[PDB]
RNA sequence: ACCUCGAUGUCGACUCAUCUCAUCCUCGAGCUGAAGCAGGUUCGAAGGGUUCGGCUGUUCGCCGAUUAAAGAGAUACGUGAGUUGGGUUCAAACCGUCGUGAGACAGGUUGGUCCCUAUCUAUUGUGCCCGUAGGAAGAUUGAAGAGUGUUGCUUCUAGUACGAGAGGACCGAAGCGAGGACACCUCUUAUGCUCCAGUUGUAGCGCCAGCUGCACCGCUGGGUAGUAACGUGUCUAUUAGAUAAACGCUGAAAGCAUCUAAGUGUGAAACUAUCUCAAAGAUUAAUCUUCCCAUUUCGCAAGAAAGUAAGAGCCGUCAAAGACGAUGACGUUGAUAGGUUACAGGUGUAAGCAUAGUGAUAUGUUGAGCUGAGUAAUACUAAUUGCUCGAGGACU
RNA sequence: AGCGAAAUUCCUAGUCGGGUAAAUUCCGUCCCGCUUGAAUGGUGUAACCAUCUCUUGACUGUCUCGGCUAUAGACUCGGUG
RNA sequence: CAAGGAACUCUGCAAAUUAACCCCGUAAGUUAGCGAGAAGGGGUGCUUAUGUAAAAGUAAGCCGCAGUGAAGAACGAGGGG
């Protein structure tokens, strides 16, 4: 498909009212206003994608191989650059909008990197069951258990490559789709949306059109107190 | 949990090849000589514009 | 490329009321719910007070408590919940901006309240 | 286990940074771990800046955290700080303390930095 | 939390006072029965002089849940107490006289005549 | 009657389970002595799932109530360098029996002790070195991989067709969904060990007042940020191809015909794609452009002194990451962390004063005071007035 | 004589009944009763038992359902080793 | 640690709950010795008066959600051998 596509950054999450009165969660980003910087195709580069860049610096924040190019690409210095597959109808040199890529109430879904909290436990990496607290314990309680798959020569006597071994959970690629547009703001080019949100304030918000309901799309509305005092 | 057979000399060797220290950086004093470790003082008993100690 | 996170605030400034009088969990009020059986709203009242105010900024969620046919019931509403109306009835006394002793303590008495 | 050292407890920690934030009023200069004295000297901006409002409600929120030595009797040091450090340093924007990393410990690497005050 | 025998109160002229939850009927693993959820009880106490036994395996429904619910408009429903009444398989309640009020989140599924004789609806 | 006693750990329960179909169901299909429904048989079929309790050591077994079923088998009836020792097989003590007695009971009975500091490999994450034929940068790519390949109820269809009456559809659509996978602390709950308020006494702070230490963090009640669930939010269809069983057309043999041998479609949750995560040491080290250099001169232009000029590393402010490593931002050109200012939240009328009472006390001052972590500016403090390496294109 | 399916009885989940959605647990019934049985003492009794032991009001983070905090470890750095 | 409160376990194993004082109140069997702390409930702060010699003890007021607010102090009932 042609996927549409921006970069934004969660910068909080919070509630809002609806009208038809249902609660409805906020998680609010901000999205940067993107100067693409190019275009490649399946036919001619072999991928079809579009390069884009944002975080604008000046030109003494950038390593002079990308910011060589940047200027040989007639682009003012920006921090990152990244494409996005499937899109091709933004073309470089033109300012993104969120009122073009998608529309009020219509279905998406967001590419992030979850937030940085280290190793966690196999009970929570794997979600296992932890041993016995009464009837006595011992030092050793959580764990999955055995890792035998059968004794004797020739039965297991390993554990094979692959196994789903504690290590680093979080901060990691993730995404859900599906997830109402709640809100537009054009002026500021912010976007309001529900659910909860991978990552920290900061984390990368890439928005692209949701697999699941692709152009699905669901009417609602703000919810303005007009009860006079 | 307990070892069957001793640990051969090379792979040991091998093992601790890998082994290295930290690396540690350099600086000069200000208003004195002896080099000293980047972000420490130098046996000058002086950081650089400065002499609020003594040298003992 | 510098952010304020403070006009979150300002995007917040939408969803709120201007009518609600200062309360400090323990003035008795009595919110009006709007509430429909298919159309025709009708309204349901319900008297009582803050038990806990709990939330940050549009988030201040607080609890209002009242008993009717020996059953209490303990319901968080919103500030500026839509259909949501509170009439603030009498002012108590503040020991503290919240209370955990409200199910410990019983009806039948006058509970104090400011002159 | 059971019984031992108890290490690095919360009023342990409290205590010691205390005994610290006295000292340093008591000679001017402290020689300790730069873990220590990075979290010393937030707390010691704090004291500047109670100092700096000077009232007989900061002489009593003061005296809470102070603690006596020899020489330096609680009376005369709180009342000398008031009198003349207190609006000595009263043109700056924080920043009122500095760590100089020294020489490590003799024995067992303890990382032996300066805290002392600044403008 | 919904589990097995779950004391809870009886909201009907009925004349027992504890009954506990033999059976979720229903979805497996589900363990949770909410506002409405029809459930398979045994009755732990009953006097002969009301009109329901003990030990029995019946049908009951829970009216109240004392650490309470998030309701789709955003305001926290909640209680001080789980109770529950006895139902005869139908939208009609065993117990005539409904003890305390009810709530809105299982008139979709029926029930309409204890709610008719509920005190208040809200 | 054996590989294995200079020993070769077996019962259950737990945790994790994985693998296979002669598959229990979700699925598709034929037949039926299958009106419909209920179905049964058989064929394909592992994509997924297949309960809770009580008694009994219990894998054996009994009972009750459920969902779609509450499948089986294997892994030493998987597995104690993972847990218990319920049990099995410990002395001991006892009942009954036997043995004259030592003692035994393939009888019961009471309780009956699980050590291991990981060397290697097998594995999960994290790093360092080198390399990929100048360096480095990203944007990649996708070969190979994985997760994901669950499902039920109600209503409309529809009491419709059918059937006869009764009984009662096949498919689809809408809602509700249960489970688990992922994320979060905005709704709710706990924690919140340098947050606040109050309180008990002791030791004190020379006393009143007020302050501190200790006392299950002294206790009690909360609580900023944060942590997490008991909480929220998405998810189960789908597409393309080939499908199994199975349904096919035509058609030869067997002049007719016949799903197959030719030509030739439809059709399962099975398979490969679409969905998602990483991925060139993938030595098949793949592509692209980019920026810098190719720096007169002395043995191969051999380091000959100018050894990137792209920059990187060391080190540091650090958390953005976070056992360390490392990732990432930032190094005076900076807001990189801290502090200051003010704000938000929490917390709750600070001290003290006036007031009346002898005093506890209460009214005003006062929503005042405080605040680890939240919010915006502040070069105020600390990232030095620092160091090292880093290309000449290796070989046609 | 007496006791009893007695912890003594393979049949035992003995037949029946009680507590029992559920209960080889437990207590009541009868005595062919592998292998009951009166100084191996028998039958009961009043109290008591760190005795066995059935059920239970609270009772609980045992389980549901795992989680928050804190030190000390683990881990890093250093000395010893 | 909200919330179910024994469902986990062969079995309530551990923990949990109670805890000083006084005020009431306490059953069956029984050898009259016991049960019994049976079981079951209330509360204690400060100031004023009354208070006796200190007391206890009571009343009036005042407040806390709470008053041996730190400490150490009792869970119980029925069944069987």
């Amino acid at each position: 498909m042609e996927i549409r596509g921006i970069f934004g950054v969660k910068v909080g999450m919070s509630q809002v009212f609806t009208t038809n009165n249902e609660r409805l969660p906020i998680t609010v980003i901000y999205c940067e206003p993107n100067q693409v910087a190019g275009v490649k195709t399946e036919a001619k580069d072999k991928y079809s994608a579009t390069l884009l860049s944002f975080d604008t610096v000046e030109n003494k924040k950038l390593n002079k191989p990308q910011q060589g190019f940047f200027e040989k690409n007639n682009l003012k210095p920006t921090k990152h650059l990244q494409e996005i597959r499937n899109m091709t109808g933004f073309e470089m040199g033109q300012q993104i909008t969120p009122q073009n890529l998608f529309q009020v109430g219509e279905y998406v879904d967001v590419s992030a990197i979850s937030k940085g909290r280290g190793f966690t436990g196999a009970i929570k990496r794997w979600n296992f069951k932890i041993g016995p607290l009464g009837h006595g314990a011992g030092y050793p309680h959580r764990f999955q258990g055995s890792v035998q798959a059968g004794r004797g020569g020739a039965s297991a006597q390993r554990v094979f490559k692959g196994k789903k071994m504690s290590g680093h959970y979080g901060h990691e690629k993730v995404t859900v789709q599906n997830l109402r547009i709640v809100g537009f703001d054009e002026a500021n080019m912010l976007v309001l949306v529900s659910g909860a949100i991978a990552g920290p304030e900061g984390g990368v918000v890439l928005i692209r059109t949701a697999k699941k309901k692709p152009g699905v799309v669901k009417p609602i509305e703000l919810a303005v107190q007009t009860e006079k005092a | 949990a307990v070892q069957q057979r001793r640990s051969s000399k090379h792979r040991r060797d091998k093992r601790r090849s890998h082994d290295a220290l930290t690396a540690q950086a350099l600086s000069v004093c200000q208003k004195c000589g002896k080099k000293k470790l980047f972000h420490r003082v130098c046996s000058c008993g002086m950081y650089g514009d400065l002499r609020v100690k003594k040298a003992y | 490329k510098i952010n304020k996170q403070a006009l979150i605030d300002l995007v917040e400034q939408k969803q709120l009321k201007a009518y609600v009088p200062e309360f400090s969990a323990g003035d008795e009020v009595n919110v009006a719910i709007k509430l429909k059986e298919k159309e025709k709203v009708r309204i349901q009242n319900f008297t009582g007070t803050v038990l806990r105010r709990r939330g940050k900024g549009i988030s201040e969620t607080f609890i209002v408590r009242k008993t009717t046919d020996g059953i209490p019931i303990e319901k968080n509403f919103q500030i500026h919940n839509p259909n949501i109306s509170i009439e603030l009835k009498r002012r108590g006394k503040v020991r503290r901006a919240y209370i955990s002793y409200m199910r410990e303590r019983s009806g039948k008495a006058a509970k104090i309240k400011e002159r | 286990s059971y019984i031992n050292k108890p290490g690095k407890t919360s009023a342990w920690r409290v205590m010691t940074v205390r005994q610290q934030v006295s000292a340093v009023l008591a000679y001017g200069k402290i020689e300790t771990t730069l873990k220590k004295a990075k979290n010393t000297q937030k707390r010691l901006d704090k004291l500047i800046t109670l100092a700096k409002v000077d009232n007989f409600n900061n002489r009593r929120q003061v005296k809470k955290w102070l603690l006596n030595t020899n020489l330096f009797d609680v009376d005369q040091l709180m009342d000398h700080l008031f009198s003349k450090v207190a609006p000595k340093y009263e043109k700056t924007p924080g920043g009122y303390s500095r760590v100089l990393k020294l020489g490590p410990r003799r024995g067992d690497a303890t990382e032996m930095a300066i805290l002392q005050l600044t403008d | 939390m919904v589990s097995f025998m779950t004391r809870l109160n009886v909201a009907d002229n009925t004349g027992a006072k504890q009954v506990g939850i033999i059976k979720v009927l229903g979805s497996t693993r589900k363990r949770y029965a909410f506002l409405g959820d029809v459930v398979v009880v045994s009755v732990k106490d009953a006097i002969p002089s009301g009109m329901v036994k003990k030990g029995q395996v019946l049908r009951a429904v829970i009216v109240r849940t004392k650490k309470g619910q998030q309701r789709k408009d955003g305001t926290h429903l909640k209680f001080d107490d789980n109770a529950c009444v006895l139902i005869k398989e139908d939208k009609s309640p065993r117990g005539t006289r409904i003890f305390g009020p009810v709530a809105r989140e299982l008139r979709e599924r029926g029930y309409n005549k204890i709610l008719s004789l509920a005190v208040e609806v809200v």
